[PDB]
RNA sequence: AAUCGCACGGCCUUCGUGCCGGCGACGCAUCAUUCAAAUUUCUGCCCUAUCAACUUUAUGGUAGGAUAGGGGCCUACCAUGGUGGUGACGGGUGCGGAGAAUUAGGGUUCGAUUCCGGAGAGGGAGCCUGAGAAACGGCUACCACAUCCAAGGAAG
RNA sequence: AAACUGCGAAUGGCUCAUUAAAUCAGUUAUAGUUUGUUUGAUGGACUCGGAUAACCGUAGUAAUUCUAGAGCUAAUACGUGCA
């Protein structure tokens, strides 16, 4: 979980619209040596709103490993502006039909 | 099809939905050859064989026309004969002779028409002989109420569209004559197949 | 013109390695085609003529395109047609054949659940998939109608 | 033994609504055409890599139906060199 210093590349994001979700993504990043973070995570977290009680976010998803770097992780949102805009609506529009 | 005819064989009692450990046994075999299996067609002139301390049978058709197992000679079972029921004109002089059993001959061989019939043994897939659809020929009936009759072509007659009719000499009684289609040729100077008690 | 699953051998050869090898089922390609397909034709298939003139690619010649393959099936151009007092075109009808029932025979009647062929799956068109579907147990999706709902959306 | 790929779910069942029609029957035509699979024919053991489901770890409209951010992994399904 614990950090050291570590950030996101947001790879495309995407929404059902009718609903109340838009849907946002990172890998999150650190690489070369070490670690996972807290200041970019929260700059995107907070830049992603506005918001009062206990966000709308929901982080809670980091699995990296013990073995390797992989993890990505990328955290929650009803709905954000900066979780529409790497990858904007799409969902609903599976669901208007095909 | 393979199937109804080796179970013809069986009809006292006591198969049909266990049939398929029959051929499992793998003591089944057409023209000399293993095959298992239940969606199988056979037809007239193909051998069907059975074990070990076994015997061989040949299809065959009964007076009326359904197909059946008969009891066959082993020296017989070598030989089969199969009528060339089409052709595809050409190569060299080769026609594609289509046979009745499906199988396939390209070329030479010194002849060839429909209605003409190969001798072929098994083991080789080699042609002994042709006998003619002619004249002074003899031949065995394949369906009908005719079925099941044999007799000597005393001649034929050809019209427009299809040789229409092949009229007998014989019979032990009288004359008959039947369309191409039914006459499937067994016998010439040279070479017979006729061994088998008669017959109107 | 453009692999599985059993083997076993011979050889330089101890297991070492080189290439091959006895069957049993793959497996794709249509290259004539078998059980198991389609499309067409000479014929006949209810009653009503208080239904008597019909039909406008719908008919015909010719060229493409299309399709597994036939073609006004689809489409250009040219020709204006083709059909009907032997019933065309049209209307109504409390599946068609194999057959059922009668009645001495003739006919009448009946045509169906079954066998066979065709057709449709609430109504209608289109499509993917797959050798084959224009699909009751697939979709798309307008409408018709029930359903679920943490009532956003799914759902048959 | 769960998924992927191959064969299958189109066969079958049942109802005559539509329905007088090459619809169906019976006879032919079909080189004017299809037939995979199979029965049958014809052709034919060098070296290989590629990613993927199940399993996983959490999830959104969310009780949802449903499927994805996502670790991991296997292809006579794929792509090749080729007498």
């Amino acid at each position: 979980k614990t950090a050291p210093a570590v950030t996101l590349r947001t790879r495309k994001f995407m929404t059902n619209r009718l609903l109340s979700r838009k849907q946002f993504v990172l890998e999150v990043l650190h690489p070369g040596r070490a670690n996972v973070s807290k200041a970019d995570l929260k700059e995107k977290l907070a830049k992603l709103y506005e918001v009062k009680d206990s966000n709308c976010i929901f982080v809670f998803k980091f699995r990296t490993h013990f073995g390797g770097g992989k993890s990505t992780g990328f955290g929650l949102i009803y709905d954000n502006l900066d979780a529409a805009k790497k990858y904007e609506p799409k969902y609903r529009l599976i669901r208007n039909g095909l | 099809p393979l199937i109804l005819i080796i179970r013809n064989r069986l009809k006292y009692a006591l198969t049909y939905r266990e049939v398929i450990s029959i051929l499992m046994q793998r003591h089944v075999l057409v023209d000399g050859k293993v095959r298992t299996d239940k969606t199988y067609p056979a037809g007239f002139m193909d051998v069907i064989s059975i074990p070990k301390t076994g015997e061989n049978y040949r299809l065959l058709y009964d007076t009326k026309g359904r197909f059946r197992l008969q009891s066959v000679k082993d020296e017989d079972a070598k030989f089969k004969l199969c009528k060339v029921r089409s052709v595809q004109f050409g190569q060299k002089g080769i026609p594609y002779l289509n046979t009745y059993d499906g199988r396939t001959i390209r070329y030479p061989d010194p002849i060839i028409k429909a209605n003409d019939t190969i001798k072929i043994d098994l083991e080789t897939n080699k042609i002994v002989d042709f006998i003619k659809f002619d004249v002074g020929n003899v031949v065995m009936v394949t369906g009908g109420r005719n079925t099941g009759r044999v007799g000597v072509i005393k001649n034929r007659e050809k019209h427009k569209g299809s040789f229409e009719t092949i009229h007998v000499e014989d019979a032990l009684g009288h004359q008959f004559a039947t369309r191409l289609g039914n006459v499937f040729t067994i016998g010439k100077g040279n070479k017979p197949w006729v061994s088998l008690p008669k017959g109107k």
